[PDB]
DNA sequence: GGCTG
DNA sequence: TTTTTTTTTTTT
């Protein structure tokens, strides 16, 4: 590994600028490698630039080495590699090499300290550190890392953090003006967002509308369905995207020509993403099967999603609980925690839906207290939008969206808003 | 399992291995070879710690260097799957000389009393009459090559004590040489005239009454009816007097192999000797004699009142364990 | 000097009473000495007295040992003999020998640790400490002297206790005088302090405000967030310390010039600590994870916190429990016990958050019987606080704190004090 | 060890008195040991006294054997020396030796019986017992020991039981007249006593008051704390003993002159014990840890406790059940049983505390069914008191200690009695 | 020159 | 991964 390290010190710039401050003579060897590194360090000190092979050989010629040292250094210099290895592997491997050598040196030093300690006090070296310095020395061996990034350091990462607030690095817009207004620019990555459906409110209509909106904005969407097949969910997606009514597809009003024309028109647009629909049996998909699905999609389909939409939280299974119940609070709390952990670890926006409490069903207003999942969903959910469908709203083709929990912004800023639900095309349109 | 086909497949697969040896006695199929898993000892290139046993119910391989033990099938599949598949398919497919001369040998009884080996045997305290069964040699390699040429590359002059092993007919069909020096390649180098030669000493000297099986022939000298199975594998069938023989092992209670052998003997319901009440505590009889001063008649007295068999032997063994 | 140690253990009452309680079997060797000490230790355990030669060589050595071990033990026992030596030199030489052997054992152990950690996973010999805890082993080996320090004698240790009283070397004062007049000087080092607020009532505004106050007081603060990213928590801290509304940093009413100016104005102050924010997925961090994080911070960033703020106690996991339990009582109690053990081990004030029961939602008063996850959590906490701002305090930007459990003082003295919340700046101000 | 047995039979006297009745010639050997024991037994039968070495030589001379063994016997009596070994070890080793030899003889006898049964009746021995006698004689070898007492007999041992009534030898007074009245002499040794109360009610306060009262009655009190630090418990004890409020210590209203003066005034008392306060991590100590602590306390100092105050048993761990293998009931029952076993082994009064259920935290009356964790803890306890505090009681500095369980007296004579509680001084006072 | 489970 | 006892706890 030392040959590679020296070669990419000589014949690279980013690697040099990254690993030079953490490079010491004692890390290499007691033979040709140490002499070569001493030549490199001397040249960089006298001339603040990376030496070339000819300059290195000139320095070796004008240097004080014996015959064996001269031969070793000459052979090593003639054995340098200009191969362009990948940067990440090179940095990680040289970090591991440096750490191993530092640990070996520290262990040898503490062994020598102990050996010197067990010697006649009249007869010992004064320069050798005392035994009490042993725990600190090993610490200096363990404090060797090319790059230190343990968490977010306030007052040490304020310039990077400001670039996050200006660039809105975490926000993902909604394509609906009202939803962008109440989220201060959309939902955030690594979040769990749920919709609470009361009486006459399907849970998959809103999820399909969000999936279509994200698809039109260029995002990779992974729709995991539980109670429905892949074809049915993709048919809801087609209804929303192709403007064809859902019943028109089953009846046969729309022909193959119009369908293919609309699909190719969408394919021509470069602002379109990819939608992958995966079906799982009811209760047969915990938030560990989703990790395997993501791994398979990344490896085989190269599909790395930014939006993950689960059809229904209640139908899912808690991996931690193992035992499954049709409508149990402990499972819903665990499922929410597991899904939010998946969202955080995958840096994706995760969407799901739940049913509101029966009292919430009868009452147009839904309270966090009036929720089927109490203290379990309004504790692990960054955003919880509530959807109300009464008779008067249904007659006007509308649904009252109420904001029950908003980690993003103030919940009471714009709490109630009317949404233009179309149940045929499975779409949400704004209301002026 | 199928021992013969596994032995054949192991033979085919390990024919090319380093130090490969066909260590196959009259009843066992063992293969000695340098362990390809670890190369055996890095220091010793002549070590062959890879051993395959076909005598076992399933031919199993084991290395004494890397301590890797497995069935033959596991090694075959993990190292040679090509022949492994053929083997696993085949699984359901099947579904005498007598020594007459003693060159460079002078019998101890006729040896000079001033010979240093005579002094050593006096330190060994051997009965004087027994010397008529032991010879001394200065050219043990020379003598062996004279009788069995090619045994020794060089016929170095080595003085040893040669005990010829006489059959029931009294015919020396083998001989054991004890090196006089404390340092030797082996304390007891035993060479037989023919491979089927008797492994039991003193058979020609067996008298009436119980027969005492001991470890060393020299130990048997102090004992009337003292026979000595001269090394080898302990086999009851090859041992005569199966009715009346008496087992006498060494006095090493903490030693595990000794107690293992004694357990094996008692489980066969044999009649064994116990030292759990011996006044002397040396390892063997000769050590008690030379050190504790044990005298043979006391030894016989103790042994005739310490032989146990069956459940008596088993219970007296339990205490003698440790 | 094993022979002398054993001989004066057998044949000296004063030496025995002085040195026996500090004797261990891992000090002598891997041969006859260890077996002889095993016999002596077994005899002392069984009969509470020093064995004699007869007991050693008959009652104990006549047990179970191989031939070589038996011969070695017999020779060593026969070699034991009483020798006239001063009982100040014997104790000092024995102490030096024990210290040397402890250092040797520690060096061998850390060598084995490095060798094990160098190996790839699936063969890494679990339960063996990581490379991070090398220096603590050496430090423990250093302090292996023969000093009697078992507990705190009441009459023999009143000087150190009075020094602790006068120095007050347990209190960490708040920046709020109201929280200092009820805690009699602030929270204590080895303690677990809890906030209970509900859903979207606080419970992280309070934790962020406490972190900001501790930062202004020069303390090193470690904010481990399970429900929010590092950037959002740091944004709340920025809103608290820069006197800028949380919405202003999102809409864009604050320029980069004034942001950098305020940050540099805070930097130049010597009375400012370091705040490090680290995020973990919801339900994927235990006390062992926190210990690993602390070790990593100490080694790499040289960061040893005095305040540890876990954003939520109930969405962590138990290190001791191996199989997830649907019973929230045992899991939350175990998590709280592990967190308090970590706090008392690191001598760090540990603040966390707890969820109140749905009954307490929109309730003008919250009792201790309103704790949601577990009733064992209030038993392990050293100080709990409840936030009960229902409807009218929100209109007045107020929050009422009840002081449900107070181990620093009488909770019935100043039960309510009506804290001045500010949600835009995410801070608490008094009503002085 | 036949040499030791014979030597201590000839020379030692108390050993002879204890071991001679359980001695038979069949236990020794069939050689010199048997002959020597036969000579000793014949001499003791002739003259009812232990013989001497010269007497043994005379007996050998007049009563002769065959010289073969006679030489072995005369060389056997050349090593019997005084060798003043400890009595307990000698008795235990002799008992083990005779038990082993009895087992060997019984096995040999049953083997001989089986061999005789196989023989034809014509030549079979008549003295040997039948096969049907094999079990019972084996039992005769199983129940061989030096314990002359197998249990307690009501009529035979009426004496030595009246002694336990005149001198209590179990009662430890309480220093409080009400507790002595309801206990009829105080808590007994080898017992488990529990104070049960809600969270933040006074349990540690009561335990510290009891520890202070015991300390004033010349008792060795060991306070083991699983939650609070040693300094906090010592501060409670100082507040109780030095008549200084807790607020005074944390407000600096007491000078070092007063503190040291009061401490030395307490030291000058000859009626003061020792109070060692030991801290363990929550859930990180068991009964065996307590036994190790007691052993090291006895070794490293002259401290053998008579009172052991465990702060809370619920936060300990069982030394038999693996961690979190069983539910709360089984684990807490096992912990209580282990603590009571420790108490009966050490002959100490063990006080502890337990939590009540969530339903009893705001109740004016506490029943035995309100115990948290196991219901087997009341079964295992010997004396249980319930501490009840309400608003009216807190307004008068009083509590409502109620007898839940009493093995010391009738719980109905004085079931509920008010007790003044000075929380500032952490002291229990009795209303008079 | 043998020795494994 | 189910099954059954008992307990303790909590949520509705
Ligand atoms: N960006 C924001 N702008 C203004 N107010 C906010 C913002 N984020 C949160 N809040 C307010 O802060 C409170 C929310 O409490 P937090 O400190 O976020 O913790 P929490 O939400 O109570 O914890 P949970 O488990 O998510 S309910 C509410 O009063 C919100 O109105
Ligand atoms: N450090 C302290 N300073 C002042 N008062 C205290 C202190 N500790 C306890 N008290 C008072 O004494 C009461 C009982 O405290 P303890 O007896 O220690 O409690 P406990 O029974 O151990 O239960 P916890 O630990 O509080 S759940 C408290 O409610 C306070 O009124
Ligand atoms: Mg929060
Ligand atoms: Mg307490
Ligand atoms: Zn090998």
């Amino acid at each position: 590994m030392v040959e590679i390290i020296l070669s990419h010190l000589i014949f690279d710039q980013a690697y040099f600028s990254k690993v030079w401050p953490y490079m010491d003579s004692e890390y290499f060897e007691s033979g040709p490698a140490k002499n070569t590194f001493k030549l490199i360090k001397s040249h960089v000190n006298e001339y603040h630039s990376v030496p070339s092979i000819n300059a290195l050989n000139v320095a070796l010629e004008n240097s004080s080495f014996t015959e064996t040292e001269y031969s070793g250094v000459k052979t090593l210099i003639s054995k340098l590699a200009d191969s362009p290895e990948d940067h990440s592997w090179l940095v990680k491997e040289t970090e591991k090499y440096v750490q191993q050598r530092a640990m070996f040196n520290a262990t040898s030093k503490i062994i020598e300290i102990q050996t010197n300690a067990e010697l006649p006090p009249e007869k010992r070296n004064k320069k050798m550190p005392d035994v009490g310095a042993i725990p600190d020395i090993m610490r200096q061996a363990l404090s060797i890392s090319f790059d230190s990034y343990v968490g977010h350091d306030w007052m040490d990462d304020y310039e990077a953090r400001w670039l996050s607030y200006m660039n809105k690095a975490r926000k993902v817009p909604f394509k609906l003006r009202i939803l962008n207004k109440i989220t201060k620019g959309g939902a955030e990555t690594g979040t769990l967002n749920v919709l609470m459906a009361g009486v006459n409110v399907g849970k998959s209509l809103g999820l399909c509308s969000l999936a279509a909106d994200y698809l039109q904005l260029g995002h990779n969407v992974l729709y995991i369905s539980m109670e429905m097949a892949e074809e049915v969910c993709a048919k809801r997606i087609d209804a929303n995207m192709l403007d064809v009514s859902l019943d028109d597809i089953d009846d046969g009003h729309i022909s193959y020509a119009e369908y293919k024309g609309k699909m190719e028109k969408w394919r021509e647009k470069s602002t379109l993403g990819r939608l992958i629909v995966k079906q799982y049996p009811t209760g047969g998909a915990d938030a560990n099967t989703f990790r395997s699905l993501l791994n398979e999609l990344k490896l085989k389909k190269n599909f790395v999603p930014t939006i993950i939409i689960v059809d229904y939280l209640g139908i899912c299974k808690s991996c931690r609980i193992r035992v499954y119940s049709e409508n149990s609070y402990t499972t819903v709390k665990a499922i929410a925690e597991e899904l939010r952990a998946l969202a955080v670890e995958t840096e994706t926006v995760l969407w799901t839906a739940a049913q509101v409490g029966k009292q919430a069903w009868d009452s147009s207003d839904v309270n966090m207290s009036d929720i089927a999942e109490s203290a379990g969903l309004p504790a692990t959910a960054d955003f919880m939008l509530a959807v109300i469908e009464t008779e008067e709203l249904a007659a006007a083709e509308q649904q009252l969206i109420k904001q029950i929990k908003s980690r993003y912004g103030d919940k009471n800023k714009w709490n109630k808003f009317l949404m233009g639900v179309q149940k045929g095309n499975q779409k949400w349109v704004e209301i002026e | 399992s199928i021992p013969w086909i596994d032995n054949e497949f192991a033979y085919r697969a390990l024919a090319h291995l380093p130090k490969f040896t066909q260590v196959n006695n009259s009843s066992t199929f063992k293969l000695r070879f340098r362990c390809p898993v670890c190369g055996d000892s890095k220091t010793d290139q002549n070590k062959a710690r890879g051993w395959y046993y076909g005598d076992n119910n399933e031919g199993n391989i084991h290395c004494y260097n890397c301590n890797y033990h497995a069935p033959i099938g596991i090694y075959l599949k993990e190292f040679e799957p090509d022949l492994y598949r053929e083997y696993i398919f085949e699984i359901r497919k099947e579904k005498k000389k007598i020594i007459k001369s003693l060159p460079s040998c002078v019998r101890l009884d006729k040896l000079a009393e001033d010979h240093p080996i005579i002094k050593y045997v006096k330190a060994r305290c051997i009965p004087k009459d027994k010397w008529k069964y032991l010879w001394f040699t200065t050219e043990w390699p020379k003598l062996v090559n004279s009788i069995a040429p090619g045994t020794y590359k060089k016929e170095i002059s080595e003085p040893r004590l040669v005990i010829p092993i006489y059959n029931a007919n009294g015919k020396a069909e083998s001989f054991q040489g004890r090196a006089l020096k404390k340092d030797a390649p082996q304390k007891y180098i035993t060479i037989e005239a023919y491979p089927e030669a008797t492994k039991i000493y003193g058979v020609e000297r067996v008298k009436d009454g119980d027969v005492y099986v001991l470890e060393g022939p020299i130990d048997s000298l102090f004992i009337e009816n003292g026979i000595a199975i001269t090394g080898g594998q302990l086999d009851l069938e090859v041992v005569p007097f199966k009715d009346r023989r008496v087992w006498v092992l060494d006095n090493e209670p903490r030693h595990p192999d000794t107690i293992k052998r004694m357990t094996k003997l008692v489980d066969a319901g044999e009649r064994v000797m116990f030292w759990d009440k011996s006044p002397w505590k040396s390892k063997d009889v000769n050590d008690m004699i030379r050190k504790e001063g044990a005298t043979p008649e006391q030894i016989m007295e103790y042994m005739k009142n310490n032989i146990a068999q069956g459940l008596m032997a088993k219970m007296r063994l339990s205490k003698y364990a440790k």
